[PDB]
């Protein structure tokens, strides 16, 4: 083909590989039922020519073009040759070319398909990402298909929707019976009808053929879950069904025959398939997991057993379920089963008291786990059976134990709150009257039941405050070796939550507006006693509540570490309570024991507050002060640039040529007093780098502007001069937290490279390479006359939020995070920030004027340039006019972003993977951003990484709906334009970008109560800056403060509640509003020029 | 082996690795097949460590990069005197790791990195055919 | 209640709470079926009339498969009533079906169960 | 009032929280009359025991709303909750101990 | 046309509210500290005009399902409603001079 002329090779080649891969989709016929070997090889051929570079000097669709092929078919093709995501890639390219064809002249694209090729577009998608095994993507793929029962009761069983997907196939007499059967066996064995099975497979044996291998593999399958000992190439649930009886029998070759059988047949079934997709491994999997735990028990009971070897397996079961804790429940159900049954059947074939009752204890330990495990994935009845279980072998006459805690947790968990409620009081009765709490072995359960009824009884508001903080959670902190120290932490956090509601709601009233009305007509003569009464009296219970809340918040963040997230929460009662001597007292004697490390998310806030008013023992200012020397002393590194940057804020004239600031200023000047007094040599050290970037920040460069090779530093500049600071670690750098003091092993600073560069930028940033004391270089990018602060704490919030998406395991088994650098801010207006590689701005890769994507593809539509003056001549001009000429540039300028992905990962599989992780990325940053009321997300102000194909969001200065107060404002909650979605695929928005949006929704809205504390402690810091003001809205496009504050609380509140124009909604509606609001070209068509909603 | 100190279950995990990077009968693994599903049920909490460790890249970690040796190496066993007897170690090793999230999607089967690099030294795509074929 | 019907247990040998469920299951008013008190709920029996009131079929289902200790003609009935309550037609004929190998004790209301499934799923082979 | 006021209550609550946007409109067609005279004023104050008016007026319907979407304090309950609040507010002597004795909280 | 007045009412209250909102009043003095003028009075009168095309429409469409049955007779209220608190627009006076004065009588008995 290279050596091709008046293209008549690449026409007899496209016509005979046409011919081909049309014969390969027959089905007898002239020429079908190729063998597969030769469809790969021609599978091969496409393969290899797609990634060569065609003479033309085209992209890398025309290197897709070598030959004029029909991808429909050759998708179809790989399909069935079992490569997924190449099918799935050419499955894309045969959509795109269709509409590329159509546009010279999924549904539509499916239905066409059909009418010619006789393959449907849709049924083929559907088809691909049912085999590659990705939960999520199967929600793309909508539409005249989803109505067939089979697709439907797919979908049931992928939520199991078991009652549903029983009902549906009881129904449905169309399908194939022996589907019917196994459908039927499985939804009855997922909702616990144990008995109505047996029952159900009995009667099937009445007026029936022989069974086909799904049937007596469902029979062995519920004979071994049931223990039916009685009725008897061997498959796998017919095998271990033989090994139980063999373990039964006392038949050890058998039994090991038998396992060794088993793991050799599934190990082959595995090994003859593709091997394409993980998801393809797990079922095999959790088959020789078990297959290994029942030969480990076996070999446990042949000969005699003790305790502790029974206590031995018992550990190193719970190691392996501990490994398997982000696994699905289809994967972790059939081991637990197994277990039981193990359990269970040496239960039986004891015949020793001694012994009978340790076994007796451990089965009641796995049952007890696995009704949290199956209550842990929404399942009901899984957990009802396993507390039956335990009162069939625990018969009990004490009448309290720990599974009956979680049998009414179970209860609780299905909506039936009066049993739930009725068993925990009862438990609470019996063991306070068995007892004052002295039994070391009762008390962690008393003080659980207690802390969880108080915590019930709050929920359902059956009961007074009163009651529940006299008679539960200060009973439960008074009754309470790392099990008592977690639920000490419990009971504290229980406490301090309850104090902080009432707390809260007394100051709500004070400041509410009934209040203050009532106070006006009074003030319109014992009534005014009476008031005076109430309120000294309203303002005694606030203080008491709040000092209640902070004691047992500070009590909770001593006893552990799982909530250490809540210290936002108390710095905040202390930083709105300075004045009361109480909350400082608290803070004094027993907030100075928390570990310092646990403050060092808030330290940009604390050391904001740094002042010299209120000074002695008790002062404010003093506690503040020792609290932040201490929390420098033992971690330097996070929190030394910190101090400095408040004490050198206006180092910028001192290197050229209010009260309260001064008073913060000076209390810095101490705190770096005593560090130095500590620690010389690294203060001197980081005061001389800081000095070195403040005075590289300041220097002019507007005379290399246009240059982008490399501009050597000057040699009088400072920063040349700088080298082997062996304390002094890099700043731009991610340093993990040492809970100890040592820092040993960290990398710092040994020289700078003599060359910065310029990227750009209206203030022309520079780019410095740092060389760390090993081999690696990082890129700096030192920024003056500019604030960073802002940028610093928006990175704190995104950090935070990390956290809490790291938390939920439905969002940590997508991996979904936001994009982070690290921001060091060093005055006013200069500051350092890490320099990611590999990141390129999207509007530099799609609407470059020399070589963007739009004008690489598509040269023929309006360039950018036409694109921006049509849309700004229109901007003086009505709103309908507007969105007539924004039709008109969208009609004109189509997406070209999909082929970012394509010509950057040539291989299927790792196009695929970046992909998806790009969806995600866009996911995530949209509901974070929208969450936190992010704005200004124009295309110079997204970034994509060339090697990951995630997004990172810059320039954070516009935030909290700030944008909407602009003039000609955002109308819109984040960036969802053309060029986004189109990055997403063939589905857009409609399958994995919507349900990754739900999953990041989700776990916003269960951390509400959360996110209001840290967004309430950072908007209150007097450095931020946040609001908009008519300086910053005329730059961006060429008390009051009190209020909105409030204001801003007040929507982000309604934001994570769910609550818009009024109605609450849910999660899934929530998210369709805000893509049906981001995606509409009304709101588009409104926008300001420089935001490109064309792009 | 065992000189410069002891092996851990990452250490152990990756001389697996390394000698698997040599091709040769699936029969001759068999013996190191065992001593590696000895160290899978050592030291669980290793693959604890190990799994915590990969996160940040799941792509290239280390247990579903030994399952997918494992399956490649009881594929190759197919049709062989080792097969029956390789199969049952594949199965017991591949028994003491059960289904971890491994956090990944598609299998890259670990090719070879002095290809690549050998490749990139060519140009003209008339060398690298010459450097193929030979 | 509770002490007054625990103490109506001691001495009379008849409890309050019970007498007063009896007594209110006997009338027929729905709601006041919900105040009787708390001291029987955890027997599966109330539940199970709980359940029914309610119309929680699936619940039905579980409990009464779960429990054996129930008399079988109750159980079997229970589950009957709940499978016909929830559409399964073909479960229920296929569970009526494996029932009859146990065929040694039948009292009336099996029968009459049986009778009505065949005539709504219009069988007209039950005779 | 743990048998038929309870559910009673419960069944009456749905009612008018099924008809939040008709009861809404009646009241607020209903508070805008120049002649209804609902607000209280001092005088009314002192006889009972022995322009600020829009303001008020918003204020009043929204916590109407609130009402009728069971948004209490801020959080929003089911049906059964709000009913569980308000039995357990109007049943508390904790709240009955601080009414006007005029009231007879004890009968 | 119930249920067309209830969307168009519900737009009508979106617009309204936006109109009566804190975060309108502090755009505007925002924009009190030269062409932002003149987009301000384009966006302002655009959006009162949006605002009284979606209370036309449900007027309209409030007196249409008032004249159809009477399933939706407490819905008068609502109507009544608008037409008290936009006397002075003069397209809902004429809109229930027309039209209006078809709705059976006892209707409006409630709001007497
Ligand atoms: O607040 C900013 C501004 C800037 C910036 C300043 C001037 C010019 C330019 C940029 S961005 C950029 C990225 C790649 C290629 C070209 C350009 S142009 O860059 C960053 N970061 C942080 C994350 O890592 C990448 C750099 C943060
Ligand atoms: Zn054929």
């Amino acid at each position: 083909l290279l050596q091709d002329t008046n293209e008549s090779w690449r026409n007899l080649l496209s016509t005979h590989v046409q011919g081909f891969f049309t014969s390969c989709l027959r089905h007898h016929f002239f020429r079908c039922c190729l063998d597969k070997k030769s469809q790969r090889t021609m599978l091969a051929v496409v393969d290899y020519m797609r990634r060569q570079k065609r003479p033309s000097s085209g992209t890398i669709f025309n290197d897709a073009f070598w030959l004029d092929l029909n991808y429909l078919e050759v998708a179809k093709v790989a399909q069935s040759c079992a490569a997924h995501f190449t099918a799935l890639l050419y499955a894309e390219i045969y959509a795109d070319k269709k509409s590329m064809d159509d546009q010279e002249k999924i549904s539509s694209l499916s239905e066409k398909s059909k009418e010619e090729t006789g393959i449907s577009l849709q049924d083929l998608l559907l088809e691909i990402y049912r085999s590659i095994g990705e939960p999520d993507s199967l929600y793309g793929c909508g539409g005249g298909k989803m109505l067939q029962p089979i697709t439907r009761l797919r979908t049931y069983e992928h939520e199991a929707m078991w009652g549903k997907a029983l009902v549906t196939y009881d129904l449905e007499t169309a399908i194939p019976s022996s589907t019917r059967q196994a459908g039927i066996i499985q939804a009855l064995q997922n909702l616990g009808l144990c008995h109505i099975l047996s029952v159900y497979l009995k009667g099937l044996d009445y007026e029936n053929k022989d069974w086909c291998p799904e049937l007596e593999e469902l029979h062995y399958q519920a004979a071994w879950r049931n223990m039916q000992w009685d009725h008897c190439g061997t498959s796998y649930h017919e095998s271990l069904y033989n090994a139980l009886q063999s373990l039964r029998d006392r038949e050890f070759s058998t039994f090991y025959e038998s396992l060794k059988y088993a793991r050799v047949k599934e190990v082959e079934e595995m090994c003859k398939r593709s091997l394409e997709s993980v998801y393809s491994l797990y079922p095999t999997l959790s088959r020789l997991q078990a297959i290994g735990e029942l030969e480990s028990i076996g070999e446990l009971f042949s000969r005699s057993v003790t305790h502790r070897q029974l206590s031995e397996v018992y550990i190193k079961w719970q190691k392996h379920s501990q490994l398997l804790k982000d696994s699905d429940f289809s994967f972790q159900e059939p081991i637990m089963a197994l277990r039981t049954v193990i359990l269970e059947i040496l239960m039986e074939k004891e015949m020793d008291n001694s012994q009978r009752e340790c076994i007796k204890d451990i089965l009641t330990k796995h049952l007890v786990e696995l009704s949290i495990l199956a209550r842990t994935f929404k399942n009901t009845q899984l957990p009802e059976r396993a507390i039956f279980q335990i009162k069939q072998y625990n018969s009990v006459s004490c009448g309290v134990s720990e599974w009956q805690l979680e049998e009414a947790q179970v209860f609780w968990a299905k909506k039936e709150q009066s049993l739930a409620l009725s068993i925990l009081k009862q438990m609470i009765k019996k063991l306070d009257a068995s007892c004052a709490a002295n039994n070391p072995s009762l008390k962690l359960t008393y003080t659980e039941c207690l802390r969880v009824c108080g915590n019930w009884l709050a929920e359902t508001c059956l009961e007074n405050p009163a009651v529940i903080m006299q008679t539960y959670l200060e009973k439960a902190v008074e009754v309470a070796s790392d099990e008592l120290r977690n639920g000490k932490m419990k009971a504290f956090l229980s406490l301090a939550r309850f104090s902080d509601t009432q707390y809260q709601r007394i100051e709500n009233y004070m400041k509410s507006s009934e209040f203050e009305n009532k106070q006006a007509l009074l003030k319109r003569q014992r009534e005014l006693e009476l008031d005076e009464l109430a309120l000294r009296a309203l303002k005694e219970d606030r203080k008491r509540f709040l000092c209640k809340a902070v004691e047992n918040y500070i009590n909770c963040l001593l006893s552990g570490e799982e909530h250490d997230m809540w210290v936002f929460r108390l710095c905040s009662l202390w930083l709105e309570n300075s004045g009361v001597s109480e909350v400082n007292g608290m803070m004094k004697r027993d907030g100075m024991k928390i570990p310092t490390y646990k403050f060092l998310p808030l330290m940009y806030q604390l050391a904001a507050r740094m002042g010299t008013k209120m000074m002695g023992g008790l002062g404010f200012h003093e506690v503040l002060n020792n609290l932040i020397s201490r929390i420098s002393m033992d971690h330097p590194h996070h929190t030394l640039f910190i101090i400095l940057a408040l004490a050198n804020a206006n180092r910028d004239e001192f290197l050229t040529k209010s009260q309260l600031d001064e008073d913060r200023t000076e209390a810095a000047n101490r705190i770096i007093c005593t560090i130095r007094s500590r620690r010389p040599q690294m203060v001197r050290s980081v005061e001389a780098l800081c000095d070195a970037y403040i005075i590289l920040a300041n220097l002019d460069a507007t005379q290399w502007k246009t240059q982008r090779k490399g501009i050597n530093i000057p040699a009088d500049q400072p920063i040349t001069k700088l080298k082997n600071l062996e304390d002094v670690v890099v700043p731009t750098m991610e340093i993990k937290v040492d809970h100890t003091g040592e820092y040993g092993n960290l990398v710092t600073i040994q020289s700078f490279k003599a060359e910065f560069r310029l990227a750009g930028g209206v203030n022309l940033p520079k780019i410095i390479d740092c060389v760390g004391s090993d081999g690696k270089e990082r890129r700096q990018l030192v920024k003056g006359r500019d604030d960073l602060r802002q940028d610093a704490v928006m990175q704190q919030v995104f950090q935070m939020c990390n956290t809490l998406l790291q938390r939920n395991t439905e969002t940590r088994k997508r991996k979904l995070t936001i994009c982070t650098y690290k921001v060091v801010p060093l005055s006013q207006r200069s500051g350092v920030l890490e320099w990611c590689t590999g990141t390129v701005p999207i509007g530099e890769f799609l609407v470059n004027n020399e070589d963007g994507a739009h004008k690489r593809y598509r040269p023929n539509d309006f360039s950018a340039f036409q694109c921006q003056k049509k849309m700004m001549e229109v901007q003086k001009k009505s709103f309908e006019e507007k969105y007539e000429v924004f039709m008109d540039v969208c009609q004109n300028f189509q997406p070209v972003f999909r082929y970012f992905c394509m010509e950057k990962f040539l291989d299927p599989a790792i196009w695929f993977e970046k992909r998806l992780a790009y969806t995600r990325s866009v996911a995530t940053s949209s509901i974070v951003g929208y969450i936190l009321g992010l704005g200004d997300r124009h295309v110079q102000n997204i970034l994509i990484n060339e090697q990951s194909a995630e997004l990172v969001h810059i320039d954070l200065g516009v935030a909290f709906e700030q944008g909407k107060i602009l003039p000609t404002p955002e109308t819109v909650p984040f960036r969802l334009t053309r060029d986004i979605v189109d990055g997403m695929g063939i589905t857009g928005v409609e399958g994995v970008f919507r349900r990754c949006c739900e999953k990041t929704m989700e776990v916003m809205r269960n951390s509400q109560e959360t996110l209001l504390t840290i967004v309430e402690v950072l908007l209150y810091d007097p450095l931020f800056d946040w609001t908009m003001n008519p300086l910053k809205a005329l730059y961006l496009q060429q008390q009051s403060f009190n209020k909105v504050a409030e204001r801003v609380l007040m929507r982000l509140q309604e934001k994570l509640k769910g609550v818009e124009e009024g109605t609450v909604l849910s999660v899934g509606g929530q998210v369709n509003l805000l893509i049906q609001q981001a995606i509409d070209p009304k709101n588009l068509s409104r926008l300001f020029p420089g935001w490109k909603a064309w792009v | 082996k065992y000189s410069r100190g002891p092996f851990s279950l990452l250490e152990e995990i990756n001389h697996f690795l390394s000698v698997s990077v040599y091709d040769a009968l699936p029969l001759t693994r068999l013996e190191g097949l065992k001593d590696l599903r000895r160290q899978l049920e050592l030291h669980k909490d290793q693959m604890v460590d190990i799994m915590r460790a990969s996160q940040d890249n799941p792509q290239d970690g280390i247990m579903v990069k030994l399952v997918v040796n494992l399956l490649q190496l009881s594929k190759m066993a197919i049709n062989h005197t080792g097969e029956k007897e390789v199969l049952e170690a594949v199965g017991s090793c591949l028994g003491e790791v059960g289904p971890i999230d491994f956090s990944t999607i598609a299998i890259q089967h670990s090719k070879d990195a002095s290809y690549t690099k050998a490749l990139k030294l060519f140009e003209d795509k008339e060398l690298q055919w010459t450097f193929i074929m030979l």
